[PDB]
């Protein structure tokens, strides 16, 4: 819809919130990613005034400004197109619209959950029309190996270990939740060379861009070979998807799996976590649109399950045919 | 997320805070009835009881009531009586839902021709709201349509326009303009979803007979005052515990989330997930395995909860799987995905604070619990569940990382065996 490529090894971004630990476990992933630099310029704080935070770099300490103005941040550092927002419900709104006024963020990730419909609805209108990307509301945010990770998306340094995240590899991810991301940063570098990039669109009804959006952007992106999505129960947007390939737009494997298929099973209604779970007509179960998947060419599994034992079967006919 | 109120509160809300030109009849004239109402006392708040024939139906977010024979039409009190005799406090099914009739509406008839009922509804898309109306409305429900942008005002010469060509001439501008007031209410009061069918006109004014409605609940902090204490009933088919009303308390007081629905609590299949999405794949999980008819619960902790929030959390699952034995005991499945925040050890701290407390009767109806989770600090999160299980006699079967996420309930179910080849990985 938007921009293809969000992030790199030179994104530098504000934190707004005393966010901490988020902070520093960003500066790890830089650090093991071997970046020059780290990929928090300026945090922003509205409470207290103008300051500097202790921070390490490796072992190495180090400072970033702590500032009470936005208007100060994009100032003192108009190196920043990429604004991590970890403001509560209740200022998420008004932080954001804020931060889309200095043309020089392209990309904002809103953490905070809770957020009425309503108001994400504005907020998705205004980026619309400004060319910004919104990852969010509601999550964790999303991981580029080697490049740039969205506060605590991949946790903390043994993880990123274990997960091979310090460097990509050819399989692209979007899911809706943010804590599955994680596992599928495990499951992909488990059958896989690894992940190339991942986002968490976050569980609202709204979502600030879609799974299409990045599921696009995906196949404008030459080192990605595949793209794994992990679809949910509720909303039609997964057709996209179905449609994309049926228009020729998508080329490349595709392989989702939607969570939700109980919900076919329970005698009346269960809202799940998610405030966009809920199926409002047939067409938005989980089974409905995993049947759709299938019968459009999609790679789909007969359940989350084995789910990645599909990933590795797209993956080694990719391999076979030197695509990877 | 979007919820359900029941007619009586969608109806309180309207009639409270809409303006319209148009006078709305019967405002507030409704009497709630249940197994329990004293008719007596009902006759001395409602004494408009007596002074006309009435409709009865229950409000319990149960559709097409007619078609289920679910609305008696133009009684009298007596008739009212003798029509819910086979009715109410009965159990009844409804498409595949099965529950007890005990919350009934009792409202004027309001005579009228089938020329007089209206269609009117209004939900919200990514794109903005859309108002529908259709001028043949009830229950036999091609309609017009039109989008409100997400910035845009419903402008009453679009409703004139558009939605009301089919409308009699006469009634077109008393219809335009309790749409136009109906649209305001709705963004005011963050509605999501608003559907009265059927609508009825006439030359007295406008009747709002039946009312079907979702809020937003997220904007509470926004709309209280309004809202009041305002209720969000459970579809039909469940109850209301108050377990779930516990939890639900907890989660509003810190950004963490703490949700809980219980599905059967008799069923010997809990779950303890962390995570929204998580939470869910195990349920599909459980489902497909043949065990849809004793999963006993769907809910979910997440958000790095405290130690103590966590016990809080999990002491109440504990004490609802420890209310009757079951034959073949019963199961505990505490899984998750990897983490990214949550601190594994405390939260698994406190679950493990919880396992002890109710050591007792955990081991009377032959709990068994399979753990599998990964996070910040996991390896200590599953030290102490082995150790506990071993503390107690509670057999316990911890796994990492090293094991698949849903791997744990084939294990469960004994369609998998248990590998103690991964334990503690
Ligand atoms: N207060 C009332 N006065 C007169 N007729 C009514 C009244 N309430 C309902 N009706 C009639 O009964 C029908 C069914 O009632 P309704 O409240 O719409 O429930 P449902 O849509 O679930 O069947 C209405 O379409 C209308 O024709
Ligand atoms: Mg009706
Ligand atoms: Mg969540």
């Amino acid at each position: 819809s938007k921009s293809t490529t969000l992030f790199s090894r030179h994104t530098k971004a504000i934190v707004w919130g005393m966010q901490t630990r988020a902070v520093q476990g960003m500066l790890d992933f830089d650090y093991v990613c071997s970046r020059d630099e780290p990929s928090v310029a300026a945090m922003v704080y509205p409470f207290t005034g103008d300051h500097k935070q202790k921070f390490y770099w490796g072992h190495k300490e180090i400072l970033i400004p702590v500032f009470k103005n936005m208007a100060d941040a994009m100032r003192k550092h108009p190196e920043v197109d990429v604004l991590i927002n970890f403001a509560s419900l209740r200022s998420a709104y008004d932080s954001t619209m804020e931060t889309m006024n200095y043309a020089q963020i392209r990309t904002i990730a809103i953490i905070a959950e809770g957020i009425p419909e309503a108001l994400t609805r504005k907020l998705i209108k205004k980026a619309d029309q400004k060319g910004v990307t919104i990852i969010g509301p509601a999550t964790v945010g999303g991981i580029k190996p080697g490049c740039f990770k969205i506060g605590n998306t991949g946790g903390m340094l043994d993880n990123i270990l274990a997960s091979k995240l310090y460097r990509p590899g050819s399989v692209a991810y979007v899911s809706r939740s943010g804590g599955m991301s994680n596992e599928l940063n495990n499951i992909i570098s488990r059958t896989t060379d690894g992940v190339y990039e991942g986002v968490a669109i976050g569980g609202d009804r709204y979502p600030g861009s879609t799974f299409m959006d990045h599921v696009l952007r995906y196949q404008d992106t030459p080192g990605v070979k595949m793209i794994v999505v992990l679809g949910e129960i509720g909303g039609t947007e997964e057709y996209k998807i179905c449609r994309g390939i049926k228009e020729g737009r998508l080329t490349k494997p595709i392989v989702c799996w939607c969570i939700g298929t109980c919900a076919t099973m329970f005698s009346s209604e269960v809202q799940f976590g998610h405030a966009g779970a809920c199926a409002n007509q047939a067409s938005e179960t989980a089974v409905a649109k995993n049947q759709a998947l299938k019968e459009a060419g999609v790679f789909v599994p007969r359940s989350f399950d084995e789910l990645g034992e599909i990933i590795q079967s797209v993956y080694e006919d990719l391999v076979a045919n030197g695509v990877i | 997320s979007a919820k359900a109120i029941s007619e009586q509160t969608g109806k309180e809300l309207l009639y409270k805070f809409i303006c319209t030109t148009s006078a709305i009849q019967n405002r507030f004239k409704y009497a709630r009835v249940t197994p329990d109402t004293d008719w007596a006392r009902l006759l001395q708040d409602h004494p408009w009881l007596l002074s006309q024939n009435l409709v009865v139906k229950p409000d319990q977010l149960i559709k097409r009531r007619g078609k289920l024979g679910l609305v008696g039409v133009n009684l009298t009190l007596d008739g009212v009586k003798s029509w819910l005799k086979p009715r109410l406090g009965q159990e009844a099914t409804v498409g595949k839902a099965t529950g007890f009739l005990k919350n009934f509406l009792i409202e004027p008839f309001v005579p009228h021709s089938q020329a007089e009922e209206f269609y009117v509804c209004i939900y919200a898309t990514r794109e903005g709201d859309y108002v529908l109306f259709h001028h043949e409305g009830g229950v036999d429900v091609k309609a017009q349509k039109l989008l409100v942008g997400v910035d845009e005002k419903l402008n009453p010469e679009d409703i004139k326009k558009h939605l009301l060509v089919h409308a009699p001439e006469d009634k077109k501008e008393i219809l335009a303009s309790f749409i136009s007031g109906l649209f305001n209410f709705y963004e005011d009061l963050y509605f999501t979803y608003l559907e009265i069918n059927p609508l009825v006109v006439t030359k007295d004014g406008v009747y709002v007979l039946d009312l079907a409605a979702k809020v937003d609940a997220t904007a509470d902090y926004i709309c209280k005052v309004k809202w009041g204490d305002i209720e969000f009933p459970p579809p039909f088919g469940r109850e209301a515990y108050p377990e779930e009303a516990y939890i639900a308390d907890l989660d509003a007081k810190s950004g963490a989330s703490l949700k809980l629905t219980l599905l059967n609590p008799k069923g010997r299949i809990w779950t303890m997930v962390a995570g929204g999405g998580a939470s869910v794949v195990y349920s599909d999980t459980i489902c497909d395995l043949g065990g849809v008819n004793e999963l006993a619960n769907y809910g979910e902790y997440s958000g790095a909860p405290s130690e103590q929030q966590t016990y809080d959390y999990a002491k109440t699952i504990l004490s609802l799987m420890t209310r009757e034995k079951h034959p073949d005991g019963k199961i505990l499945i505490i899984g998750g995905s990897i983490a990214n925040f949550t601190n594994v050890a405390a939260t698994f701290k406190g679950i493990v604070r919880a396992i002890r407390d109710y050591q007792g009767p955990l081991k009377e109806h032959e709990v068994t619990i399979f753990v599998r989770r990964g996070g910040p600090n996991y390896q200590e999160g599953l030290r102490v569940m082995g150790e506990v299980g071993k503390t107690t006699g509670i057999p316990i079967h911890v796994f990492g990382t090293e094991t698949h996420m849903t791997a744990i309930v084939g294990m469960a179910l004994g369609h998998r065996p248990i590998p103690e080849n991964l334990y503690f990985q």
